[PDB]
């Protein structure tokens, strides 16, 4: 009965055992990144490095994990027939100009390659037949058309294409693990730290995690590896706060590590600023693209207008700048025309479904119907499953009723259409500027590498470079992979060493655990306890923190020098605060952690936004001290620099080099 | 969120994986070893992402929506097989959609990733090992953007302020 005496419901927890591990090349995560990563460095490695120690570790299991979790229905970046001048291009239009176009450029020219490999290893890819009617993987493949037959795609916009993508991932994660095989994968283990060289200056030599199934702290030494594991998301409160607090838009478990784990061990951040709030269907945030065009289906205001038409105004000041000039406008200045109809009460705002379902079936054959039906069903099914439960719910299948549009609470990523993460380094060509190379202590510059030497990210990772998606994120894995291979070559004989013991690493790991077994007898109930702080409580006080602060959905994303002043006041105590988080069991153990990755990240974009005294992505956040957009003082990257010895992050500004014109 | 059915449950008897807890990316399925049943440890940070409910063999899991803002009746069940999906959609007014899709074109567990493709070339260009050739930007420029960094664009002299020596 007394809450203290009933059973944890995680793994165990007790004393950790510590296993150590000496590996060449090290991968953390196992998302889209590093599947392309493991995929293009084992290659290498059998001609050039047989004898090279491979390891990837990831949070969960490697069939699954990440983002592409439950598939996808689309891939986003594809070329084929288009040049990867316009894909810079329309990237930068997107972004509001503010680009490292030559790591854009760099990802167009790898990125269909990918894509091609897909459709070889399983994946139904979408066809047109001859008279331009769909066809789809399964019935693609029966007529003898494909990608590798250079056959034309389905394709909902120059440049995406349509797929069957349900077991994307798992078909990703396979190719990974056949090149890699069950002893240089160990899955279920969570990083938390990442070590940097007791000896050389700047150089990274380690990484420590736990096991999620045992209790085991893991050691790594390493010569090179990369750090790819997602964004960040649950960072700010969310639109459902109790069970739905599992439904956002992007993954739930993203908790901002790859910025943290990185940006506290001295890589340069990039565009941290930066931030993507989408438009999807209210509370389950289902696509609504396919909706729209399949069946030609528009947001209308309480008055049943088109908001767009009646808000053209708003965009005049971007148009004479250059920014949006003739319906193609970014998607942060399209929910920017929305936020004025809901924050003066004209909403819903909706997407009448019914009467437009009723006017396209008059002109649609009754098998016809069924097509274009089971092509937009689809699109939840492949992508977003949450949302048809809710629609099974609510009794809103599209014949009869319609739906909502809701822009979303924040979320930090730098694969999608936002562009936040890390500097990373230029191929090193003529038509890349020097200032976009890094170019390490032996004087060579490797490709997608960090400013910390010997480091690599990617897909999430990699800052001003956003728009690589599904395709992208696999070819700067492979990349990188290569890169890695070729780093350890260079640097065969280092021999890794750290500052810190592992009886000190062991400790720090596992300090909530040792907070909560030395103050536990403090109280009846392990939640309510003066002694610690809970990581669900913790969760809450941020994301609280960040909403009322930072620009969240509360205060229609409007944020000053004032508001985030006060955030950081509160920021800081939280900090501190987190020396006492306790874990009951091992699954707390890792909400301690991730929580901690997500403090540490917020608060590095705050600290961005804070800097940069313009509102370069209006309907994504506005400063109310600093409204509109200057090209002045702001046309340029803001990258930060935390320095380890000193505890102090250094927020400055860096050029910004337009190659592609136009 | 998602739960499990007790009465199909059996806590995955034969090859010691426990497809559910093996497969949540959010660490969420955990099975009770001595009742030999599973459940979610913490239904509120489930992405409703059905991996779980896919994988159980016995299909002992379903999925209740979001129930802070999801009304009952609703349910969505797949029946994921070797190469196609089975999707049928249960609404809260009694209607039932059903759909297929296909999921993979080869058999599972088949990939060569490197059977046919070219050997590893060279260690410092650009090249991926399944490369020959890469494009390079139609009109490359290098200009740099310059930021004014003065707090005013204030000037005292008569003369320009330009040529600021000292
Ligand atoms: C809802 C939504 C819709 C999308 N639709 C499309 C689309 O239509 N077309 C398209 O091309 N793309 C789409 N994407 C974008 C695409 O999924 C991402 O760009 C891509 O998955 C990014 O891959 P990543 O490298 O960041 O790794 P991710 O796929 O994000 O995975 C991260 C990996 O890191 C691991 N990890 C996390 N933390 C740790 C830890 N600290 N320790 C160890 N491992 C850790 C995780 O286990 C996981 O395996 C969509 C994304 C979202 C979710
Ligand atoms: S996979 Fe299914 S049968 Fe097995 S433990 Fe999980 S819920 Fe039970
Ligand atoms: S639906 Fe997905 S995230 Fe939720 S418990 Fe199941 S496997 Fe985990």
């Amino acid at each position: 009965k007394i809450p203290s005496k009933e059973t944890p419901r995680g793994v165990a927890i007790a004393e950790p055992i510590i296993v150590e591990h000496s590996v060449d090349l090290l991968m953390v995560g196992g998302g889209m990144g590093n599947c392309g990563a493991a995929f293009e460095a084992v290659r290498w490695a059998d001609k050039y490095a047989p004898e090279a120690k491979i390891l990837l570790v990831d949070k969960a299991s490697l069939e699954r994990s990440g983002a592409v979790a439950q598939g996808l229905s689309a891939i986003n970046t594809y070329l084929g027939d288009n040049n990867a001048d316009d894909y810079v291009r329309m990237v930068r239009t997107d972004l509001m100009g503010l680009v490292r176009e030559d790591l854009i450029y760099d990802l167009g020219r790898h990125v269909d390659d990918s894509v091609h490999l897909f459709e070889e290893w399983g994946l139904p890819v979408w066809i047109k037949d001859e008279h331009g009617h769909n066809l789809d993987g399964a019935q693609a493949k029966a007529a003898g058309k494909s990608l590798r037959n250079g056959d034309k795609p389905v394709r909902s916009g120059r440049w995406q294409i349509m797929i069957n993508g349900e077991s994307y991932k798992v078909i990703v994660a396979e190719a990974a693990k056949n090149a890699l095989g069950q002893d240089r994968i160990i899955e279920r283990i969570f990083i938390v730290k990442l070590l940097l060289d007791k000896n050389t200056p700047n150089r990274i030599a380690g990484a420590v995690g736990f096991n999620l199934r045992a209790n085991e702290v893991h050691i790594f030494k390493a010569n090179a590896m990369v750090v790819a594991c997602g964004g960040a998301v649950n960072v700010y409160r969310p639109r459902s706060v109790g069970e739905g607090m599992g439904r956002a838009w992007y993954p739930v478990w993203n908790a901002g590590s790859t910025y943290t784990m990185c940006a506290q061990v001295g890589a340069e951040m990039t565009m941290m600023e930066n931030r993507f709030v989408p438009a999807r269907f209210k509370d389950g945030y289902g696509p609504v693209g396919a909706w729209f065009l399949l069946f030609k289906a528009k947001a209308t205001n309480c008055k049943g207008e088109d908001y767009c038409a009646t808000n053209r105004a708003m965009l005049k000041p971007y148009e004479e700048r250059g920014y949006a000039k003739g319906h193609v406008i970014p998607t942060c200045l399209r929910n920017h025309m929305m936020l004025r109809e809901m924050r003066e009460g004209r909403g819903p705002i909706y997407m009448d479904t019914k009467t437009a379902l009723q006017t396209s079936f008059a002109t649609m054959s009754p098998a016809q119907q069924k097509h274009l039906e089971a092509e937009a069903w689809e699109d939840f099914l492949d992508m977003c499953v949450g949302q048809a439960n809710l629609w099974a719910a609510t009794n809103c299948a599209p014949e009869e009723r319609g739906s909502e549009i809701m822009p979303t609470e924040p979320y930090l990523l730098g694969s999608h259409s936002g562009c936040c993460g890390i500097w990373a380094s230029g191929p090193d060509e003529a038509w890349v500027p020097e200032d976009y190379k890094v170019r390490a202590a032996n004087g060579k510059v490797y490709n997608r590498m960090t400013t910390v030497e010997g480091l690599w990210t990617c897909a999430d990772g990699v800052g001003a470079s956003g728009h690589k998606f599904s395709s992208g994120s696999h070819a700067e894995g492979r990349i990188v992979g290569k890169q890695m291979v070729r780093w350890y070559l260079d640097h065969k004989d280092f021999k890794p060493e750290f500052v810190e013991t592992a009886e000190e690493l062991k400790t720090l790991i596992y300090r909530p655990y040792y907070n909560y077994e030395k103050g536990k007898g403090a109280s009846t109930c392990p939640v309510v306890n003066p002694e610690y702080i809970s990581p669900k409580n913790f969760m809450m006080r941020l994301i609280k923190c960040t909403d009322e602060y930072g620009g969240g959905v509360g205060t229609y994303y409007n944020t000053s020098k004032a508001l985030l002043d006060t955030g950081f006041w509160l920021m800081e105590m939280l900090e501190e605060d987190s020396l006492k988080l306790a874990a009951r069991d091992l699954h707390e153990l890792l909400r301690c952690w991730e929580n901690y990755h997500r403090l540490w990240t917020v608060r590095l974009h705050m600290q961005h936004i804070a800097f940069r005294e313009e509102s370069r992505y209006p309907g994504f956040y506005y400063r109310a001290d600093f409204l509109g957009l200057d090209d002045s003082k702001w046309k340029c990257f803001v990258n930060s620099k935390y320095d380890p010895a000193k505890k102090e992050t250094k927020i400055f500004k860096k050029p910004y080099y337009q190659i592609i014109p136009d | 969120p998602t739960y499990v059915d007790p009465s199909k449950c059996d806590g995955c008897k034969g090859g010691e994986k426990t497809a559910c807890m093996y497969i949540c990316p959010n660490d969420l399925m955990i099975l009770d070893p001595e009742e030999m049943k599973a459940f979610n440890q913490e239904p509120e940070a489930c992405w409703e992402c059905y991996s779980c409910i896919k994988i159980c063999p016995q299909g002992a899991i379903t999925a209740r929506p979001y129930a802070d803002f999801a009304p009952m009746g609703g349910t969505c069940i797949p029946l994921r097989g070797s190469e196609d999906i089975m999707w049928t959609i249960k609404f809260r007014n009694g209607s039932v959609k059903r759909f297929k899709f296909p999921i993979r074109t080869t058999p599972e567990g088949s990939i060569k990733p490197f059977e046919g493709k070219p050997e590893a070339g060279d260690l410092e260009n650009e090249l991926l090992f399944t490369e020959t050739a890469l494009t390079v930007p139609q009109v490359a420029l290098g200009q740099k953007a310059q930021i004014a960094d003065a707090e005013t664009s204030q000037c005292w002299f008569d003369l320009p302020c330009e040529g600021g020596n000292r």
